[PDB]
């Protein structure tokens, strides 16, 4: 009997019976580095956690055909006929159809992806009463099939069949898709545990949050979960998502003994317990329900499960957000969490006299920042190693070398990083300064400037843009130095602002001076250093007569230039101290 | 009308500007009588 | 029709009623409607919501509603059609004129409908879809006598338009027929009103406007603004008055 | 004066450093402030000077400085405090 | 009426100027009045028949012995023949009847040469092509 409203949480699903075989996909975007909209399989959830946080849509605001008409010329309930604005959750880019047709079969159909210009009547869809009984001016209804017209395009969000995988175009064919009413927004209440959320768990006193090891040691290292205290609180790899079992109403308030799926935001994997040894982090392909599914509890002692198996809404309130104490048991060997900095987080049925557990909200800015850091190291890894294979061996010519995304990628980092204008309010300034200090902080801890200068490197390994064209196809080595110099000023970026970052990028200011000399590189190492050495003493205080002897030589070399005067400037004296040598 | 706009971009993806240059560059055959049959 | 009436067609719009086929006949099946539930019919309202005895039984209360939800959402998208122009042709006029009878004959059938103390016509029309007309008829009315008070050759056609609203509150009061201090009815209405807030705010401004000017003429020393009378004020004038 | 010393509390700082003309406009700002008709004569003067110098920001100047002073007793809390 | 059973009297060269769908198109032809007042019903109907015919070939041309292509084009170019009537008037595009026609069309490509539609993406030049082909070959250009 309920109805959507504006500002609520819906996500739009379509079944298929591919190989005479039904499933559900619900449509996915990643937003960062990659417009283009997918399906995600949201069936088959015990073997595989979906990732509903792509997938979340929230409806802003709708209008009929001629407002809509008239405001271009120029908590509410959906009716049929007006025009809908899908927004990304996570992303919270706009839904839109892209002018650009991926799939040439699919004739006179344009791709479905995010814009952020939200003025074009492509960015609204329309919403029409599919089923037939249901007419036109009635309400919204309710996880059941409707139709999604574009406004600019008038095509239909069709489904394509895709032989390997389904993909959503804008076509002239109709497809049924289903809402799914995850948040309705009003009835939410602060401090109360939320599902779909990232959060810390904290300890009453040792607060020491369950850590895993960073990206100093391999993923297979990182895959166990201990007790860190002190300035790892702060870090982005102490953050654990929490991923409710149903899909319809996931944001509803977390009830005690209700299973959910904790997963690491940093790194991407589900937490599972095994009775044979610990908490550890897998993927979701092997992560099964059975084994990842965990309950809080309000106390240590095991009492009788007998909540409601499903309340629709957000319904009751019982955990609290406000570090409401809550043990953790797993739902197969009924276990609960033990101690006993670096503390082995050992899962163990006496538990302890002190178990109890602090939920930390961090920061939604914080929670975008991590999954950004994640998606971002994973390509550049996928990337690295793709390059590295090509170079050293000529085996497999299939190498997954994304050159359009990763471009694309480095782009909407750079936007990111992007300093605030100093032509805005004072209180705004200053508020966008701090985050863009947090951001390069969490960067840095989550160690993402060493993968940029080990891309860097790799590269750079390359001669010339012609010599890594002939090696990896001409569209690669046509954009080569394109992304060599996204990726300078990516890092001038990241380690810019900041004095901790110059500080730990003062030991690799030897590479910039010894790679000086590339003549393609060499704006982008110029800025490096006097981005450096204009913030950190200390990396200045390194800085020897052979360095000096480079900085001159690129002058008389490249020419006449007041950057290159200004780097001896910032070398003669920082921060109103002479240097005398 | 921007109506017309969305009518006039649908027909330029319907039919490929190309597809009708060929089409007009497809002659005829100069008959002797030849009977109506072909372009 | 607007376009054959600028390109020249012969007919000359001879036959107008593409845009309303029978306002005749719907106001006349209304109406016989209504004089079948006139005399506060009890027997016959009851019958006509529901049909005891026979195997399916229809709800003519609720059709009543539909059809009233239809032809408001006609009348919407003519406001709509005219809003940008702000001038009101002749057969607009006659357009507006036979929408706003039918939707009139409508609304006194509906009255008839929930008239004395009808717990199940009133209930029926409360769970109805009549809350959403009832707004959207106050923000056209408020459109409408916002851009009719500027004109002076379209008065008929204001009135008709109050005559309208006067029915309308007319049906909202015979809905509050027999409400309770802890009315249900009483709490879907004043949901309404919040919903059309800001509507029947300009709507109450716009009567505020002459009321107080019937005030404002009586005064001493305004009717010794005009010695002569029938309108000394000039424009100028009468402003600093 | 008083937004400019209002965005000095709001930026971004680590502790709360002196300011000797911080701490002399605040004095200043302080001692400005300070029989029924008289009593209500001189509460409506005390009301004049505390509007006087508040509708400029003067309590939300005081309440950001207490917040960039994090907990930490200084000269510059008891001027800001006797300012409040 | 005459549009329900425009369907007979076609695919047959002598009934070029006596069929249904004939005098359905005369009684519209060139009069502006007419093509306003034409309707989105049977104009839709239309467009039926027309996706109908591209679907689906003649009984009565394979029964001769004409050669199956999975659609029947002489009845499909009488009803475009009738669309172009009813868009085009007096040396002018009626942007009312254009606009619900290209509706009708883009919602259902059937109603298009298998060339044109995207099933088969053969294009426009290769179908005039093809065409060219049945023409020299005897047996494409079939009894």
């Amino acid at each position: 009997i309920q109805f959507l409203r504006t500002d609520d949480e819906v996500v739009l699903q379509c079944t298929a019976t591919i190989h005479k075989e039904q499933q559900k996909l619900c449509l996915a975007a990643e937003g960062f580095g990659n417009r283009l909209c997918f399906l995600e399989s949201t069936s088959n959830s015990k073997n595989v956690p979906p990732d509903l946080s792509i997938c979340t849509f929230v409806l802003e605001q709708s209008l009929s055909v001629r407002a809509l008409q008239e405001m271009l010329a120029n908590h509410r309930t959906l009716l049929y006929g007006h025009a809908i604005l899908l927004r990304h959750s996570y992303s919270g880019m706009y839904l839109c159809c892209l002018s650009t047709s991926r799939s040439s079969t699919d004739k006179l159909a344009f791709d479905v992806g995010l814009q952020e210009d939200t003025t074009g009547e492509a960015c609204w869809w329309t919403i029409h009463p599919a089923s037939k009984q249901r007419s036109e001016g009635e309400k919204v209804r309710v996880g059941d099939d409707l139709i999604l017209v574009s406004v600019s395009s008038e095509r239909y969000l069709h489904l394509s069949y895709g032989n390997s995988s389904w993909h959503v175009d804008a076509a002239f064919q109709q497809t049924l898709w289903s809402v799914a009413p995850i948040s309705s927004g009003s009835e939410a209440a602060q401090g109360y545990l939320i599902g779909g959320d990232v959060l810390r768990l904290l300890h009453g006193h040792m607060d020491e949050c369950l850590t895993v090891p960073s990206g100093e040691h391999g993923e297979e290292q990182r895959r166990t979960v201990h007790y860190e205290g002190g300035a790892v609180s702060v870090h982005a790899r102490s953050l654990w998502r929490l991923e409710t079992l149903r899909v319809a109403w996931s944001g509803s308030h977390i009830r005690w003994g209700q299973p959910f799926r904790l997963r690491h935001v940093t790194t991407g994997k589900y937490l599972s317990l095994m009775e044979d040894k610990n908490l550890l982090l897998m993927d979701k392909e092997k992560a099964d329900v059975k084994s990842t599914a965990f309950a809080f509890r309000s106390s240590k002692e095991k009492l009788d499960v007998g909540v409601r198996k499903e309340v629709d809404g957000m319904g009751t309130s019982e955990i609290k957000y406000g570090d409401s104490i809550c043990y953790i048991q797993h739902v197969d060997t009924g276990l609960w969490l033990t101690y006993q900095i670096q503390r082995k987080a050992i899962m163990h049925h006496e538990g302890h006299m002190d178990d109890g557990l602090n939920l930390s909200r961090s920061q939604h800015e914080e929670s975008r920042t991590a999954r950004v850091i994640r998606s971002t190291v994973f390509l550049f890894n996928r990337f690295i190693r793709g390059l590295d294979a090509l170079s050293k061996k000529v085996k497999l010519p299939t190498i997954d070398l994304p050159i359009e995304s990763v471009s694309l990628s480095l782009q909407d980092l750079i936007g990111y990083f992007h300093p605030p204008d100093e032509h805005l309010e004072h209180e705004d300034k200053q508020n966008r300064l701090r985050a863009l200090k947090n951001r390069q902080n969490l960067f840095q801890e989550e160690g993402m400037i060493n993968l940029v200068l080990e891309c860097i490197d790799r590269l750079h390994v390359y001669s010339s843009a012609a010599h890594f064209a002939d090696v990896a196809g001409r569209e690669a080595g046509e954009s080569w130095k394109s992304i060599l110099n996204s990726l300078y000023e990516l890092l001038a970026a990241l380690i810019r602002g900041n004095r901790k970052n110059c500080a730990q990028f003062s030991g690799s200011l030897d590479w910039l001076i010894s790679r000086l000399e590339r003549l393609e590189a060499s704006s982008g190492i110029l800025e490096v250093l006097h981005c450096v050495l204009v913030e950190s003493p200390e990396a200045l205080n390194i800085i020897k007569e052979g360095h000096i002897k480079s900085i001159i030589s690129l002058l008389d070399k490249h020419g006449r230039n007041h950057k290159v005067l200004d780097v001896l400037c910032s070398l003669c004296v920082c921060h109103g101290v002479a240097v005398r040598s | 009308k921007g109506e017309a706009i969305r009518i006039r971009s649908i027909l330029r993806s319907l039919i490929p500007l190309g597809d009708l240059v060929g089409v007009i560059s497809i002659a005829f055959q100069m008959p002797e009588p030849d009977m109506s049959a072909g372009f | 029709q607007n376009k054959a009436e600028g390109l020249g067609m012969v007919t000359e719009e001879g036959s107008g009623e593409k845009v309303l086929q029978d306002d005749e006949f719907t106001c006349d099946l209304f109406r016989f409607l209504q004089l079948l539930c006139e005399g506060h019919n009890s027997d016959f309202q009851n019958y006509l919501r529901t049909q005891t005895g026979n195997n399916t039984t229809v709800n003519i209360i609720i059709s009543t509603v539909d059809y009233l939800l239809r032809v408001q959402e006609s009348i919407s998208d003519f406001y709509w059609y005219y809003s940008g122009k702000d001038i009101i042709d002749e057969q607009g006029q006659r357009n507006f004129s036979k929408a706003i009878q039918v939707a009139k004959q409508v609304f006194n059938t509906l009255t008839e409908y929930i008239q004395g103390p009808c717990t199940g016509n009133q209930q029926s029309l409360a769970h109805s879809r009549l809350w959403d007309a009832v707004v959207g008829f106050l923000h056209v009315f408020a459109h409408m006598q916002m851009k009719l008070s500027q004109d002076s050759s379209q008065i008929e056609l204001l009135k008709e338009l109050m005559d309208l609203q006067k029915d309308m509150v007319v049906m909202l009061l015979s809905m509050l027929e027999g409400n309770v201090v802890n009315g249900t009815i009483g709490k879907q209405m004043v949901d309404m009103l919040v919903e059309s807030s800001n509507n029947v705010e300009m709507i109450l401004k716009f009567f505020d406007m002459f009321l107080k000017l019937k005030d404002l003429t009586s005064s001493d020393t305004f009717k010794e603004y005009d010695p002569d009378g029938k309108g000394v004020i000039s424009k100028r004038d009468f402003h600093k008055a | 004066l008083i937004l400019l010393f209002s965005r000095t509390a709001l930026t971004e700082k680590c502790k709360l450093e002196e300011d000797f003309l911080y701490m002399a406009y605040a004095d200043i700002m302080a001692k400005s402030c300070h029989s029924f008709e008289e009593k209500e004569m001189e509460k409506q003067k005390l009301l004049y000077q505390q509007a006087r110098l508040h509708d400029r920001g003067a309590a939300e100047m005081v309440l950001q400085t207490i917040s960039a002073s994090k907990g930490e007793t200084g000269p510059m809390v008891a001027a800001t405090l006797k300012l409040g | 009426y005459l549009l329900e059973n425009s369907s007979v009297g076609l695919a047959s060269p002598a009934m070029r100027g006596s069929t249904p769908l004939d005098v359905a198109a005369a009684s519209v032809m060139d009069n502006n009045e007419l093509a306003l007042a034409l309707r989105e019903p049977d104009l839709e109907k239309v467009v039926r028949y027309l996706a109908g015919c591209g679907l689906q070939s003649c009984q009565m041309l394979v029964s001769k012995g004409y050669p199956d292509i999975g659609w029947n084009p002489v009845e499909g170019e009488r009803y475009l023949d009738f669309l172009r009537f009813a868009v085009f008037c007096n040396g002018e595009s009626v942007e009312e009847n254009a606009n619900v026609v290209v509706r009708l069309l883009i919602r259902r490509p059937e109603c298009f040469g298998p060339a044109l539609r995207g099933e088969g993406g053969n294009g426009l030049l290769a179908a005039m092509e093809e065409a060219i082909k049945i023409a020299e070959d005897p047996s494409r250009d079939g009894p």
